[PDB]
């Protein structure tokens, strides 16, 4: 299964 | 034996019409099972394997929520990176992300991965230890500092060593008939003369799964890299792979040459001769 | 800046039995950016029932796609694949060869 959130650069 | 789950995300900015295009794919070894396309009329995480169709509607609703959040973050990071590299709005740019995990034959965690790219070049990556980051350029160092301050490496590790391995373990049990399988290659050889003194020998490998294969030509039992052509492993389209390796030999010397075929679906590596 | 030129492979799903229903494949790999134009031709004319796989990439970040269409091989019809990319000044045509 995939990650909930993605981080900002 | 060992297995892997990988997620490949692509975000391409469209300076022309509309917001950036977001494509997401999910693989269990060499088999695709999920997909998300921002241009598609579905606007949901779509199944691409029959064994993933046995997941509940809460799974598909959750996975879609993650993909929407993934695309919106990618849309924001496209703008953030334009400023970092001092680029104009008229140019089309790409963000690529890779993450997943490796499990052993027993189902135990082996490796965790997290890698990002900007315009097909390394940007930021999580190290093998899953504690530190590798910043490719000066612009990536800005991101690295922000992620160190918010302890991002720990949050990525919790996913990679948790839900990621737990998901992969579940998929391997759910899709045992197709995923634990080892389809061996269907090997054959062709002989084609170019002249009366020269001939092309081509060794084939078809209908094999997984994609990992070795095709090595030998002359008197010594590896032949010279006067050889080895094409890239290619998908047949039915979940199986193809590969060939050809050598130009002098006419009459055909029997001095052997092709060694290594695949995990083979009990013993093959040695083919014309 | 670095742009990668695609690798092209025209082939059939199964060994081509002249007169028997099959799939004509065109594998494009090792390219950047993802924006590509891949056509399948029958005697120099584009087929319209062409489909393609979902966009994915290699460890080196280069993209790969599989384009496929239903086709019936014969020992008279000439099949090829037209590929256009920003790295190519002119479309590249690679003809299909079963008898490799």
């Amino acid at each position: 299964c995939t990650e909930l959130k993605l981080s900002d650069y | 034996g060992s297995h892997s789950m990988r997620y490949f995300f692509t975000s391409v900015s469209r300076p022309g019409r509309g917001e950036p295009r977001f494509i997401a794919v999910g693989y269990v070894d060499d088999t695709q099972f999920v997909r998300f396309d921002s241009d598609a009329a579905s606007q949901k995480m779509e199944p691409r394997a029959p064994w993933i169709e046995q997941e509940g509607p809460e799974y598909w609703d959750q996975e879609t929520r993650n993909m929407k959040a993934h695309s919106q973050t990618d849309r924001a990071n496209l703008g953030t990176l334009r400023g970092y590299y001092n680029q104009s709005e008229d140019g089309s740019h790409t963000i690529q992300i890779m993450y997943g995990c490796d499990v052993g034959p027993d189902g135990r965690f082996l490796r965790g991965y997290r890698q990002d790219a900007y315009d097909g070049k390394d940007y930021i990556a999580l190290n093998e230890d899953l504690r530190s980051w590798t910043a490719a350029d000066m612009a990536a160092q800005i991101t690295k500092r922000k992620w160190e301050a918010v302890h991002a490496a720990e949050q990525r590790r919790v996913y990679l060593e948790g839900r990621c391995v737990d998901g992969l373990r579940r998929y391997l049990e759910n899709g045992k008939e197709t995923l634990q399988r080892t389809d061996p290659p269907k090997t054959h050889m062709t002989h084609h003369p170019i002249s009366d003194h020269e001939a092309t020998l081509r060794c084939w490998a078809l209908g094999f799964y997984p994609a990992e294969i070795t095709l090595t030509w030998q002359r008197d039992g010594e590896d032949q890299t010279q006067d050889t052509e080895l094409v890239e492993t290619r998908p047949a389209g039915d979940g199986t792979f193809q590969k060939w390796a050809a050598v130009v030999v002098p006419s009459g010397e055909e029997q001095r040459y052997t092709c060694h075929v290594q695949h995990e679906g083979l009990p013993k590596p093959l040695t083919l001769r014309w | 800046m670095i742009q990668r030129t695609p690798k092209i492979q025209v082939y059939s799903r199964h060994p081509a039995e002249n007169g028997k229903s099959n799939f004509l494949n065109c594998y494009v790999s090792g390219f950047h950016p993802s924006d590509i134009e891949v056509d399948l031709l029958k005697n120099g004319e584009r087929i319209e029932k062409v489909e393609h796989s979902d966009l994915s990439f290699s460890k080196d970040w280069s993209f790969y796609l599989l384009y496929y269409t239903e086709f019936t091989p014969t020992e008279k019809d000439e099949y090829a694949c037209r590929v256009n990319h920003v790295t190519l000044s002119q479309p590249k045509i690679v003809k299909w060869d079963r008898d490799m």
